[PDB]
RNA sequence: CGCCUCCUAAAAGGUAACGGAGGCGCCCAAAGGUCCCCUCAGGCGGGACGGAAAUCCGCCGGAGAGCGCAAGGGUAGAAGGGGGCCUGACUGCGAGGCCUGCAAGCCGAGCAGGGGCGAAAGCCGGGCCUAGUGAACCGGUGGUCCCGUGUGGAAGGGCCA
RNA sequence: AAUCCCCCGUGCCCAUAGCGGCGUGGAACCACCCGUUCCCAUUCCGAACACGGAAGUGAAACGCGCCAGCGCCGAUGGUACUGGGCGGGCGACCGCCUGGGAGAGUAGGUCGGUGCGGGGGAU
């Protein structure tokens, strides 16, 4: 556990001048580097309330820090254009170091594990070299056993990058925590 | 842009507003930090805060609370005698709050 | 008559002071504060039906 | 006529002058002597041409449907809420640039007009373009 | 057939019409105070349960989303979105003005007692404002503790709320 | 002490103080920066705000200068309008005399000018 913290802390540590240099040669600057991370998850609506919303809870719970109540479908996905004010924001900005260890245990250490659980994704982010991906199915037992049938699976998370241009930021989680093939 | 440089120009207009005649505009961070008085814009401005004299970079919240209190008494007589208050980028409870005591003994004179 | 309703308040036996109010959301729910001509401000209390 | 999906119910009466001029194609029709003109009145004249230019390549435009005309009742007395509408039309009144083609490549076009608003309803001229126009 | 809003009042203001249009005769116990923070819709690009439209990431933007309720004014230099603590939506009152012939209705610095939001420079005598309104009589109730038809009291009654 | 100059602030002027394009500075500014027990803080993270300091860099916020593409400014003329007096027409309406006389429309215009405190920049 703190065993592969200290390994994003080198996989990136030295990746990092690695490619850095063997490219930039701008000024070791954040060409290109990742910054703190949000995940957010499949809406309130997919509630039942106490049940689910509790699971939501031991989900974004052991996984992160912040494990979900009871109140996830107000103002309603109701018919269509039926909705009102937006009381179901659940998600965790946690910001850096556990981030990383994050990318580790994630990305590293959880990335294929489940159902044809490949990845053979085009522009990954592509949306200026931030992130995009977040799978459609948890880490199944990125800890816990069955509590909750369906439980939870709507899965996806965002790194808040500086690795600027694709190409680049390419370079950046592609070595750094494996670019999904074509 | 309207954002941030709001964050500004908010605790500015109200500042403003704000009319007891004058007003220091202190200003956070290390050799950064460093406050001047001012008041109506008439033109003028009373007298200069703290020319970075260092005294203790180090966890000195104090380095603050001193070159306050300095600014306190400089102004204190450095412009005879009056009464007002001031600007801030934050809250009082750390670099601020501390040109705030400053101010504060600037005042109390004792 | 509609779930508004007008009521007034009064201070601990020493005063009482008005203002009307309503009956909607918190219903009875009626302490609240006001100041008599009692001493100098004073509690009052409100409440009174 | 069109003056389709409106807003509202009616306008009001003055007249003077306006702002047609330019071209448009160089078959010109422009009005002079006018005011409001029935958007029927007016089909007509697009009629009128398009019949004669052997009945096909395509005239232009000009004014609009506009504005909502009122007799009200039907005959009654008069203190209606003044409501009902009932023809609707154009509104031009210092020669108009009234713009229609077709490639008739001739007085053939100016028959066309000729006819079209000899009809129509007032004291008008008509040409092609005579010192074009700059814009930026 | 009372009131608010817009047009026509034609540029001060201000005016009919069986002239155009269109709302109100609620409340909001906390949209009432103040202190601290925040800051739109929508366009685009990228994304779990999506999947025209949630939720999150990435840019873009005289602010056209927003403010119970209609319009109009305003206006995110927020009146707007969030948190803390609290009653002044105080009594005594006001100088001096809006309009108005009547009565109306309406604007209000500042002095007093008295508190509440900051440490304070100060804001608070309801709300973001322009409609939710009704003389006079008559009578009720909570006072008060002024009057009483010889005097003591009292039916009863004067002013307050 | 009291000269202009570099500026860090902090003031009047509402877009020629804008967008954006090329450049460029840290010596000293100042920014990001380091880390967080301690002020105090995020309904998640000191992200921001904040505390706690050598460094590293000047990428990022950032200040001038060149660039007018968008945007902003937007004259001279010129017409419409019309204040007032008179005509011409049954007419809807036209025209004449005497002062005021925007708009848009080529000009061409700009990539701010400056109030004050001051680290200080040049015995």
């Amino acid at each position: 556990m703190p065993l592969d913290v200290a390994l994003k802390r080198k996989y990136y540590e030295e990746v990092r001048p690695e490619l850095i240099r063997r490219f930039g040669y701008q000024n070791v600057w954040e060409v290109p580097r990742l910054e703190k991370v949000v995940i957010n998850q499949g809406l309130g609506e997919a509630k039942e309330d106490a049940r689910i919303l509790e699971k939501a809870a031991q989900e974004l719970a052991l996984i992160t820090g912040q494990k979900p109540a009871v109140t996830r479908a107000k103002k309603s996905i109701s018919n269509f254009k039926l909705r009102k004010g937006m009381p179901i924001g659940l998600r965790v900005t946690l910001r850096r170091d556990r981030m990383w260890i994050f990318l580790e245990k994630l990305l590293n250490v959880a990335l294929p594990r489940i159902r044809d659980f490949r990845g053979l994704n085009p522009n990954s982010f592509d949306g200026r070299g931030n992130y995009n991906l977040g799978l459609r199915e948890q880490l199944i037992f990125p800890e816990i056993t069955y509590d909750m049938v369906d439980a939870l699976r709507g899965m996806d998370i965002a790194v808040v990058t500086t690795a600027e241009t694709d190409e680049e930021a390419r370079a950046l989680l592609e070595l750094l925590g494996f670019p999904f093939r074509k | 842009r309207l954002t941030a440089y709001e964050r500004r120009k908010f605790r500015v207009r109200n500042r403003i507003k704000r009319t007891g005649r004058l007003r220091l505009s202190v200003f956070r961070s290390l050799k950064h930090i460093y406050a001047q008085i001012i008041d109506d814009e008439k033109g003028v401005t009373l007298v200069s805060a703290s020319s970075l004299a260092l005294k203790l970079k180090g966890n000195k919240t104090e380095v603050a609370r001193q070159v306050g209190r300095a600014l306190a008494e400089k102004a204190l007589a450095l412009g005879i005698k009056q009464v007002a208050f001031d600007r801030g980028p934050y809250k009082y409870h750390g670099r601020v709050k501390a040109l705030a005591e400053g101010a504060r003994e600037g005042g109390l004179e004792f | 008559r509609i779930k508004l309703l007008l009521e007034c308040t009064e201070c601990k036996r020493r005063n009482y002071a008005t203002e009307k109010n309503k009956r909607n959301t918190p219903n009875k729910l009626e302490l609240r504060k006001y100041c008599p001509w009692c001493r100098k401000h004073t509690v009052h209390r409100e409440v009174k039906i | 006529r069109m003056k389709y999906r409106k807003q509202q119910r009616g306008r009001l009466k003055g007249a003077t002058k306006g702002g047609d001029y330019v071209a448009f194609g160089d078959y010109g029709l422009v009005a002079l002597e006018p005011a409001w003109i029935t958007a029927q009145q007016i089909e007509a004249a697009r009629v009128a041409m398009v019949r004669h230019f052997r009945r096909g390549g395509k005239i232009f435009i000009r004014i609009f449907p506009d504005k909502p005309y009122t007799k009200k009742p039907l005959e009654v007395r008069m203190g209606k809420g003044k409501g009902n509408v009932e023809g609707y039309v154009a509104v031009v009144k210092p020669g108009r640039v009234m713009f229609e083609v077709a490639g008739v490549t001739e007085e053939q076009a100016m028959e066309a007009l000729r006819i079209a608003g000899h009809k129509l309803p007032i004291k008008t001229k008509i040409v092609r373009r005579d010192a074009y126009d700059e814009a930026q």
